[PDB]
């Protein structure tokens, strides 16, 4: 039962981190503090299939 | 596999659409679908949204936006999850 | 509105004859003797 | 002299809260508004349920065709309303 | 001169909405202690 | 004065620390994530806060300074937690009957309000005879109310799950029964109000319309819409308990009002009651 409780908490903390990460991502997106990184890139020249 | 939940997945979403299902990425959806952690997978009638329904978590259901590639459907198969598509009526594409 | 359409033989049918009397009994428009005697001696 | 323009404007406004005569679109606007006003009021709703109210207007070419167009449009909308856009969920699944 | 102004008092018949509005009129405030 | 400067500096410091807390709460990821976690339970929060707003407005109306908006708000809160909530909690979801009957209650409460704006200057209470208004002990009133809610919630719970009730030709009965109860209630209220000078001061005896089928048609119409809600969800036992409690209270109140108009009108209401005996149900009660 203790293992059940702890692994419940383990997967629940995994979900905690993923939703909290998403919320922090969308919170930092608008303020422009993450400008230039891979989460807010800038346009450049076009490219082809080859 | 004779679970009492035969077809109570898509209809229940069509009723409790008023719920707020938070967003989740594609690759984590794959990484948790493979894990045999999810109870069902639900297809939207335009195949541009997919409402997951796992077995444990808070919340159970989310929204995962989807790219159309075959390996998606391959892991949906090899995971062994409940596959269904919500059918909308024929006015909703005329209301739009 | 409704007497313009109803057939004559349906009016002479016993059902329509007994429907009117129950309409009068329920609405309460029974005209009696003493009513008309009081009316005739009420006039001049 | 600018007050005369406003005088004419609001006098026309006064005239269009009447039914003297004007363009057809505004007349249709007033007719659907009057229908909404009649329908919303309950004391105006009950007096509609008297068959004489229908009958006086019924006993008094454009109207029939206009009413039969809305018949086939409603039939179309009702027929499309019962079918799922995907009939065969399984065959597309 | 009267025949023209009495001929034009209704050049067009009353609309369906007008007749329907008039056909369902009410008592309008008789039972008041003031009027 | 220096005290103004000191209190202004103190207010500035308190505002600064409060804004610091507000700013570190707004940009907090875990706060927003748990906010979204509690976003899952939104429809039940308005349903409970309307109860608090309603009891606040109801205490104010009991004190007597309530505007008409607060009175209609009390009406709306009662109609929501009697015809929107019973299948929102005991099924988790609404589709079909609850919205229709929730608006039907709002539609049915609005004849004593509509008639008394039309055939009056306004809703202002006219001075009248204090013994004319029927008054009943408050414990009886709350017993009637509790019985009515127990019947309605019991219809909600004993009734089956929401989307499994049929349609087609079996959902025409509630339509015609609701039309009948609205028609009969409207006729009863109109025939009761077209004779009285003041709010409830009848001059003659009303023996027209539903009064020639039953002695109390207003109460029986309220009874019939009760049965209509209970029959829309197809639960006979809760309909029977609703019938029992409404019969008890309505019969008590009908007995006091009947003896009042018997005393007040003499032979007229006596012969009216001899013409129609059935008090609530046609040739059943
Ligand atoms: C708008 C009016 C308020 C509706 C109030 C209804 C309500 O409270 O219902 C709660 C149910 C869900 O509860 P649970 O059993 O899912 O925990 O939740 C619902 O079913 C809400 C349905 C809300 C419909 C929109």
């Amino acid at each position: 039962n203790m293992e059940e409780l702890e692994r419940k908490a383990n997967v629940q903390l995994e979900r905690q981190l993923v939703m909290a990460s998403d919320w922090s991502r969308t919170l930092l997106t608008m303020r422009g503090k993450l400008k230039g990184t891979e989460w807010d890139p800038e346009t450049s020249h076009r490219i082809n299939f080859s | 596999r004779t679970s009492e939940t035969e077809g109570t997945r898509a209809l229940w979403i069509s009723k409790r659409w008023w719920r707020y299902r938070p967003k989740l990425p594609y690759t984590y959806f794959l990484q948790k679908l493979d894990s045999s952690e999810v109870a069902a997978v639900v297809f939207t009638e335009d195949l541009k949204r997919l409402y997951v329904t796992m077995k444990e978590g808070f919340p159970l259901e989310y929204i995962v936006d989807i790219p159309l590639d075959p390996y998606l459907f391959e892991t949906i198969c090899n995971a062994g999850v409940e596959v269904d598509l919500l059918q909308k009526r024929q006015i909703h594409y005329f209301m739009k | 509105t409704f007497s313009h359409i109803v057939p004559p033989w349906l009016r002479k049918t016993k059902v329509a004859k007994t429907m009117g009397k129950m309409l009068v009994n329920h609405l309460g428009l029974n005209l009696t003797k003493d009513d008309l005697e009081n009316v005739v001696d009420l006039m001049e | 002299q600018f007050k005369s323009w406003i005088f004419e404007l609001r006098e026309i406004v006064r005239e269009i809260k009447n039914a003297h005569y004007f363009l057809d679109s505004w007349t249709q606007f007033n007719s659907v508004g009057s229908f909404i006003h009649i329908f919303f009021h309950q004391e105006r709703f009950r007096k509609l349920l008297d068959p004489r109210i229908f009958s006086i207007l019924l006993l008094r070419r454009y109207f029939t065709i206009k009413g039969v167009v809305l018949f086939v449009v409603a039939a179309l909308l009702y027929r499309i309303n019962n079918r799922n856009m995907v009939e065969s969920k399984n065959l597309y699944l | 001169r009267e025949f023209l102004v009495q001929f034009s008092t209704l050049r067009a018949e009353k609309r369906i909405d007008q007749i329907l509005l008039s056909l369902t009129h009410s008592d309008h405030l008789s039972k008041n202690d003031s009027g | 004065k220096p005290m103004d400067v000191v209190k202004l500096t103190l207010l500035l410091s308190i505002l600064t620390v409060a804004a610091k807390k507000t700013l570190t709460l707004v940009l907090d990821p875990f706060f927003w994530m748990y906010f979204s976690w509690t976003w899952l339970f939104w429809p039940w929060f308005i349903a409970v806060g309307l109860a608090g707003y309603g009891i606040y407005c109801f205490r104010k109306h009991w004190l007597g300074e309530a505007n008409a908006f607060e009175q209609l708000g009390i009406v709306t809160s009662v109609f929501t937690w009697l015809t929107l909530v019973p299948p929102a909690y005991f099924n988790g979801y609404l589709e079909g009957w609850p919205y229709v009957f929730f608006l039907a209650y709002h539609y049915f409460f609005f004849f004593n309000v509509s008639v008394r704006k039309r055939l009056y200057g306004d809703f202002y209470a006219r001075t009248h005879d204090p013994k004319w208004d029927v008054n009943t002990p408050l414990w009886s009133r709350i017993l009637f109310g509790v019985g009515i809610m127990v019947g309605h919630w019991l219809a909600a719970f004993e009734g089956p799950e929401l989307h499994r009730l049929p349609g087609g030709w079996a959902n025409v009965g509630i339509w015609i029964l609701i039309v009948i109860t609205m028609l009969m209630h409207y006729d009863s209220t109109l025939y009761l109000a077209r004779y009285s000078e003041k709010v409830v001061v009848p001059t003659a005896v009303v023996q027209f319309g539903p009064y020639r089928w039953v002695r109390h048609p207003i109460y029986a119409s309220t009874m019939l819409l009760f049965a209509a809600y209970c029959t829309a969800l197809r639960a006979p036992l809760s309909l029977l308990f609703l019938l029992a409690v409404c019969l008890v209270y309505y019969n008590k109140k009908a007995k006091m009002e009947e003896e009042l108009m018997v005393e007040s009108f003499g032979q007229s209401y006596s012969d009216y009651a001899d013409k129609v005996r059935h008090k609530f149900i046609p040739f059943v009660y």
